[PDB]
């Protein structure tokens, strides 16, 4: 039907062909349940959606910096730079805000088609209509995402690809600056120069 | 109804005759290899409990053949009795006495080149240094009963489970309930002393000392 | 279907049937009983018998080319132990990872035959073979032999690619226990045995 | 300790009771002794998952006297020798 | 059809499986009805029962927090001490809290017995208690058959239970959760008596050297 993850298998039973990036890639049966494929589906956005983002952050800002453009702190040292507001103080004011935006989105998990509208203002309205690609004015200023289904699938798909990457290449720098104790980008221009002698085994 | 056979207080299953000495361990109610956890995808079609030690575990599905099934069984059988006397065998000689002072050894896994070099082997504290004078009367005699366990069945008895009166003379399986659950555990102690032989291979193999001292230093330290 | 046996006067296994090529009844053990374990094994039985032929190779001609020809390699045994553009346990990190790639498209053959002739990337490089354990395309049997259509010169060819298979093999367990024994050299000890057959032997150590 | 020559006396005496009242050579719950010290069974009303008929309370009676043979060898033992 | 622990002829009669943790387990005979009493008798030795171990659940979930929150790092660490420590036993140790341990005695008497002496008269007068005026809440405190399961909007507000079968399997898993810290705190009493340090710190050097830190080897007290 559609190429999986091993050339030669059966894909599973509820990763029938729907979901965007499917791949009958499930071989723990962690959604065999019914009801958690929707669970996982609206998971596996948000952590990817989140990793794109957390990975412009980590690598951009060291990318045209090592180089020389910006001269930010590497990612894994800007915990401790003093800004304009204090640590904590920015933690706390993240997790209100944080927690106004999660809960809407719960609220729409939960209950598909009822946080559609403002509530400051009853006129304003959010165009969605598959949970998890809410559009409107804010998520979906272009109207790139409404129409066919067919390129539905392939935008989608190619938002998921890219996100699977994106939580890949985050996951290393988390340990991959801990063992090395090196910024990414420095590991990369490290690993081009003598590659055969750059590698994993090498950190213990 | 003979022997030692109404000595009916090691059954292991029964105060009474509530159950037959043979409803566990065959049937479909027996103890599978994963406990509650064997949803049935891996307990095959063809293990459904007629002999002793069904389990239900085929993971890699060589027992599929009926035929080889029967001959897997008995080679199970076999390794599993005679591993059941090495065991005992590499372990009694260090429970009475020990140290390899003089040219005997308390080692296992070193009684063998006693022989070969310095002095022969002597029982417990016959002689030289001749292998081909042990190899060659060992070999004429597992040969031979080696080659009449192989034939010489006498009309109709198991050539795994003779049971006659020189097999059997203290006839246990009289009573073919007491031959059922008897056959479930010569094959469970069977099986136990097979890994415990493969440990004390390993154990040989990786820690070089004998299995005793090796439970001596693992327990006390 | 009365063939040549490996010990004349024997009845050959019921399970073998001199179908697959080298097939001489040789099953003693009677291990190859269950249809499917004996196609498991006869693959087994080819790519044991392929890397023994690379194995006994790379084992004996460059040591056959050392005590005359030009190329000096000191020994096969101590080989290992040198250095190379890149280190030990990293080179075998490196092997297993282009291993893999390859050995799991030849397990998922065996397991579901056909799924894995097409190339990934493009569409259209087929492997054109239908017979597990020989693939063909373009990179197996690039210059055209391999298939017959419908005959048995290809059956002749698998037996004699088997047996010389079956030599390496035997040759290279000897190469490693003979070097592991006479602590030298495979042809230096050839040599010798030739020199004097009688007493140069298995018990003169 | 495991070793001594104590551990190894108290774990005989109490195993041979033990086997002992298990096996049908000793007195227990479903075992009483007559005047001619001749063993006939009874009721006692205890089940017990052990085929033989060997209950909680004559593990826990022959345990005990296990122990106190085993503690009058070792100490007889120890004041002789 | 259920698990016999040491079940006997005798204790079978009258033990057949009503009760949650009913398994036969009578060895002594305690709960024979041919001659029940004043406290040993079927109606009380049950509830004895459930309330020795709720109290229990509370005592061994609660005679090892603050010692493993103190652990964990997030309590004050002058707080995380034994249980033994807390002046309980103010011999082997003493904590000042805001009243000396005799008048937070007194307090604690005059609460429990407010909370107790209901109880009781609810248990052998039951629904006596939401009848007399009671501050208004009286209507909350009025119980239900069972004297062990009041099951009020007070004592059961988040509404467990809404089936028979659920509900049984409930009481089934609090029966045994409480025996297993009736168990556990008497674990706790002699490992103190016999350790000097809080259960918390047997069970980590139990599991540093399990084989040298046993009853065997720390039977030596200190
Ligand atoms: C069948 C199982 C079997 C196993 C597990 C071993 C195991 C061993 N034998 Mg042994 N033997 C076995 C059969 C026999 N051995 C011998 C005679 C010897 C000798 C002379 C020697 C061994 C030695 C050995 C060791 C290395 C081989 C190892 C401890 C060697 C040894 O003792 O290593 C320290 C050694 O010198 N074996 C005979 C002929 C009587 C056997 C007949 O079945
Ligand atoms: C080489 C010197 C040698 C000497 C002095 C002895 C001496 C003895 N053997 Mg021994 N044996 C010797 C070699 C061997 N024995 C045996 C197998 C036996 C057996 C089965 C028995 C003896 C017995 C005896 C004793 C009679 C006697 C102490 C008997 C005791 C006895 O039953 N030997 C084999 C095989 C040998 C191979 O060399
Ligand atoms: C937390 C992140 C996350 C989540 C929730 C999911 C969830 C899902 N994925 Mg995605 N995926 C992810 C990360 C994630 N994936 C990453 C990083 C990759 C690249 C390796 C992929 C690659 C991928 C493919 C190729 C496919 C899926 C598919 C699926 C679905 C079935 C599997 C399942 O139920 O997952 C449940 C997962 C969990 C409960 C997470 C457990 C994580 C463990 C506990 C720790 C892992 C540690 C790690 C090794 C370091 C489900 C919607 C399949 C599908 O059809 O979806 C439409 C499919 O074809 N995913
Ligand atoms: C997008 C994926 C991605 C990419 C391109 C790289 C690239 C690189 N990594 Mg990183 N890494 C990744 C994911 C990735 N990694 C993840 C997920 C982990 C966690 C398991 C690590 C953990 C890690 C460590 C601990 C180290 C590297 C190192 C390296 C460099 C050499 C390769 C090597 O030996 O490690 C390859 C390691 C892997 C686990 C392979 C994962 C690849 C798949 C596609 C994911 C190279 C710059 C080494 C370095 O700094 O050398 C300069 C080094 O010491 N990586
Ligand atoms: C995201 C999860 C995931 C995981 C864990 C795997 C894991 C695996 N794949 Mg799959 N695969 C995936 C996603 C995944 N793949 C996706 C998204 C595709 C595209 C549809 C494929 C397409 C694919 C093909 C076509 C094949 C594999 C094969 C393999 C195996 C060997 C690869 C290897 O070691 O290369 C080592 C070398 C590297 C450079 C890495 C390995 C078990 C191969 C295999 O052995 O199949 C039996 C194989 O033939 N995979
Ligand atoms: C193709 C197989 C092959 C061949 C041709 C040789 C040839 C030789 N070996 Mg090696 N060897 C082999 C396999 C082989 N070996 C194997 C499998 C082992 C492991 C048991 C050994 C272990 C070994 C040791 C330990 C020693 C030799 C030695 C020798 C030499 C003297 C002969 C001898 O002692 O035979 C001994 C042979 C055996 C013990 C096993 C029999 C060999 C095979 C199984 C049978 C023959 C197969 C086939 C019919 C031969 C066709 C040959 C054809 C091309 C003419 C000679 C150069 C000795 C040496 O270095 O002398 C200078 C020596 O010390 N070999
Ligand atoms: C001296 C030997 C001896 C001793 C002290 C005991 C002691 C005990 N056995 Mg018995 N038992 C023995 C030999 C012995 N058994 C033998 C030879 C068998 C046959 C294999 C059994 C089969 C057996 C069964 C099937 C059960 C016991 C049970 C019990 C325990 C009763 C509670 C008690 C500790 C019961 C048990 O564990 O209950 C807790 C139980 O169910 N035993
Ligand atoms: C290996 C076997 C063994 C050995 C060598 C001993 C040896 C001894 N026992 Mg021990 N004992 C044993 C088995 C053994 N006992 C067993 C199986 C039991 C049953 C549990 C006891 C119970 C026992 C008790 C209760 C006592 C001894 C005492 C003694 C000592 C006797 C001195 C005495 O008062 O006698 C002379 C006694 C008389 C002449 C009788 C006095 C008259 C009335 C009773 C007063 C002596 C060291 C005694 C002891 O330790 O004293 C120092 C003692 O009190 N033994
Ligand atoms: C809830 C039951 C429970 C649990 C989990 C433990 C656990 C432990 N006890 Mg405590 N103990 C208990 C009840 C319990 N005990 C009771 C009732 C008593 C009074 C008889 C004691 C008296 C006691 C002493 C005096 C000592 C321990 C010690 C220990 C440690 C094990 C080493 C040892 O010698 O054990 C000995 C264990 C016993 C003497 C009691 C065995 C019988 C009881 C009923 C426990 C049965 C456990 C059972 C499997 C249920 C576990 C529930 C759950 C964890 C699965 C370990 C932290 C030792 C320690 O602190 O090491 C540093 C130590 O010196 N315990
Ligand atoms: C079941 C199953 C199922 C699924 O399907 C899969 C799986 C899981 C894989 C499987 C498994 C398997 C296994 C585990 C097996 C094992 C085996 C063994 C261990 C054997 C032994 C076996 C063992 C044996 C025989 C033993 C033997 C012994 C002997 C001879 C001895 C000898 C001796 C001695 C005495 C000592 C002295 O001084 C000397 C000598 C001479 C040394």
């Amino acid at each position: 039907d559609r190429p999986l993850w091993l050339p030669g298998s059966e894909a599973p039973k509820w990763l029938d062909g729907s979901l965007p990036g499917d791949y009958g890639f499930d071989p723990l049966d962690l959604a065999a349940e019914p009801g958690r494929l929707n669970w996982m589906v609206q998971a596996e956005l948000v952590h990817c959606r989140w990793a794109m983002l957390g990975a412009a952050g980590i690598f951009i800002p060291e990318l045209l910096t090592k180089i020389g453009i910006l001269n930010t702190p590497s990612w894994y040292k800007a915990g401790d730079a003093t800004y304009f507001a204090d640590q904590g103080t920015l933690f706390i004011v993240e997790l209100l805000l944080m927690a106004w935006a999660e809960s809407r989105r719960w609220a729409d998990i939960a209950r598909p088609g009822s946080v559609n509208t403002d509530p400051i203002f009853p006129n304003n309205k959010l165009t969605g209509t598959d949970v998890g690609y809410p559009g409107g004015l804010w998520f979906d200023p272009l109207g790139w995402g409404s129409g066919s289904e067919d390129k539905l699938k392939e935008i989608r798909t190619k938002e998921v690809k890219n996100g699977r990457l994106a939580m890949l290449a985050v996951l290393g720098a988390f340990v991959q600056a801990n063992v090395t104790h090196v910024g990414p980008i420095d590991n990369l221009f490290a690993h081009l120069a003598d590659p055969y002698h750059t590698t994993i085994l090498q950190s213990l | 109804m003979t022997g030692i056979a109404e000595w009916y207080k090691v059954y292991g299953k029964s105060v009474a005759p509530d159950q037959d000495a043979r409803a566990p361990y065959y049937g479909p109610n027996r103890p599978l290899w994963k406990g509650p956890f064997t949803k049935p995808k891996d307990v095959p079609e063809y293990l459904k409990g007629e002999y002793p030690g069904d389990y239900g575990c085929d993971i890699f599905k060589l027992a599929r053949l009926p035929a080889n099934y029967a001959r897997l069984r008995t080679q199970e059988l076999m390794n599993g009795r005679w591993a059941m006397l090495g065991i005992t065998g590499c372990l009694t000689p260090e429970l009475i006495n020990s140290n390899s002072t003089p040219g005997f050894e308390p080692v296992w896994f070193n009684t063998g080149a006693q022989i070969f070099s310095d002095a022969g082997i002597d029982y417990l504290g016959i002689n030289a240094h001749s292998l081909f004078a042990v190899i060659v009367v060992q070999a004429l005699l597992m040969g031979l009963a080696e080659y009449a366990r192989i034939k010489f069945v006498p009309e109709g008895a198991d050539p795994f489970y003779p049971g006659g009166k020189t097999f059997d003379p203290l006839g246990f399986s009289s009573d073919p309930e007491i031959l059922a659950e008897l056959k479930v555990k010569e094959i469970k102690n069977g099986r136990l002393a097979m890994m415990a032989m493969a440990g004390l291979f390993a154990q040989g193999a990786v820690t070089g000392v004998s299995p005793l001292q090796n439970l001596h230093d693992w327990l006390h330290l | 279907n009365d063939r040549p046996l490996w010990f004349p006067g024997s009845q050959p296994p019921e399970w073998l049937d001199g179908s697959l090529p080298g097939d001489f009844g040789f099953d003693p053990l009677g291990l190859g009983s269950d249809p499917e374990l004996l196609k498991w094994f006869v693959q087994a039985e080819l790519v044991h018998c392929r890397w023994a032929m690379l194995g006994a190779a790379g084992i004996f001609i460059p040591e056959a080319l050392t005590k005359a020809g030009i190329l000096n390699t000191p020994s096969w045994t101590v080989a290992g132990d040198q250095q190379y553009f890149t280190d030990a346990t990293t080179l075998f990190v490196i092997e297993i990872i282009l291993f893999a790639w390859a050995e799991g498209r030849r397990w998922a053959d065996i397991i579901n035959p056909g799924c894995v002739n097409v190339d990934p990337v493009f569409p259209n490089n087929k492997l054109t073979g239908t017979d597990v354990g020989y693939p063909g395309g373009l990179w197996f049997d690039p210059l055209g032999w391999g298939q017959t259509g419908d005959a048995a010169k290809l059956k002749d060819l698998r037996t004699r690619e088997i047996k010389n298979g079956r030599l390496a093999m035997l040759a290279v367990l000897g190469a490693v226990v003979q070097a592991n024994y006479t602590h030298t050299g495979p042809i230096d000890n050839l040599l010798a045995h030739l020199a004097d057959p009688g007493h140069n032997t298995i018990f003169a150590l | 300790y495991i070793g001594s020559s104590t551990n190894l006396i108290m774990v005989a005496s109490t195993t041979l009771m033990l086997f002992a009242g298990r096996f049908g050579l000793a007195p227990s719950a479903n075992r009483k002794s007559t005047a001619g010290l001749k063993l006939v069974d009874r009721d006692s009303g205890l089940q017990t998952g052990d085929p033989a008929g060997f209950t909680a309370t004559d593990t826990l009676a022959c345990g005990a006297l296990g122990h106190v043979i085993g503690v009058g060898i070792v100490l007889g033992l120890k004041a002789t020798a | 059809k259920r698990s016999l622990i040491f079940a006997s002829k005798q204790s079978l009669s009258y033990l057949d499986g009503t009760l949650p943790g009913d398994y036969g387990f009578d060895p002594l005979g305690l709960m024979d009805p041919e001659g029940a009493g004043g406290f040993i008798d079927p109606q009380w030795l049950p509830y004895a029962e459930i309330i020795n171990g709720r109290f229990a659940m509370l005592g061994a979930a609660g005679a090892i927090a603050p010692e493993v929150l103190g652990r964990i790092g997030l309590i004050p660490q002058e707080t995380a001490i034994p249980w033994f420590q807390s002046g309980v036993i103010p011999p082997v140790g003493n904590y000042s809290y805001w009243a000396d341990p005799y008048t937070l005695f007194v307090l604690e008497m005059a609460l429990m017995g407010f909370a107790e002496h209901r109880r009781a008269q609810d248990y052998y007068k039951p629904g006596s208690m939401g009848k007399q005026y009671f501050l208004g809440l009286e209507k909350f405190l009025g119980g239900s058959g069972n004297p062990a399961y009041p099951g009020g909007p007070i004592f059961n507000f988040l509404g467990f239970g809404k089936n028979e079968k659920e509900l049984q399997e409930l009481k089934v898993k609090e029966v045994k959760n409480g025996r297993l810290a009736m168990m556990a705190v008497l674990g706790y009493f002699t490992q103190a008596i016999f350790t000097g340090v809080g259960p918390f710190q047997n069970l980590l050097d139990h599991l540093a050297d399990p084989v040298h830190n046993n009853v065997l080897t720390n039977l030596k007290i200190h």
